[PDB]
């Protein structure tokens, strides 16, 4: 983990929380 | 657009409309809603929830 971030991710984990990307409405 | 009337969303429901007088646009939300969970423990402990 990387401190200096604030949400305490590794880098491979910020690039593949970034890769992934995901209407939303209409209840 | 002048011509226009009536809006809609992606899944064709209404979400605009345009006062027949005034001529104004009007958004369209639904009324809040949702489910109601409740939290208890035993029976035999309490009747708090």
């Amino acid at each position: 983990p990387d401190p200096s971030k604030p949400s305490k991710r590794s880098p491979i984990e910020d690039l593949l929380f970034n890769k992934v990307t995901l209407c939303a409405q209409k209840f | 657009l002048p011509f226009q009337q009536f809006g809609r969303d992606i899944v064709d429901t209404t979400d605009a409309v345009r006062d027949p007088q005034t001529l104004e646009i009007l958004d369209i939300t639904p009324c809040s809603f949702g489910g109601v969970s409740v939290i208890t423990p035993g029976t035999n402990t309490s009747n708090q929830v």
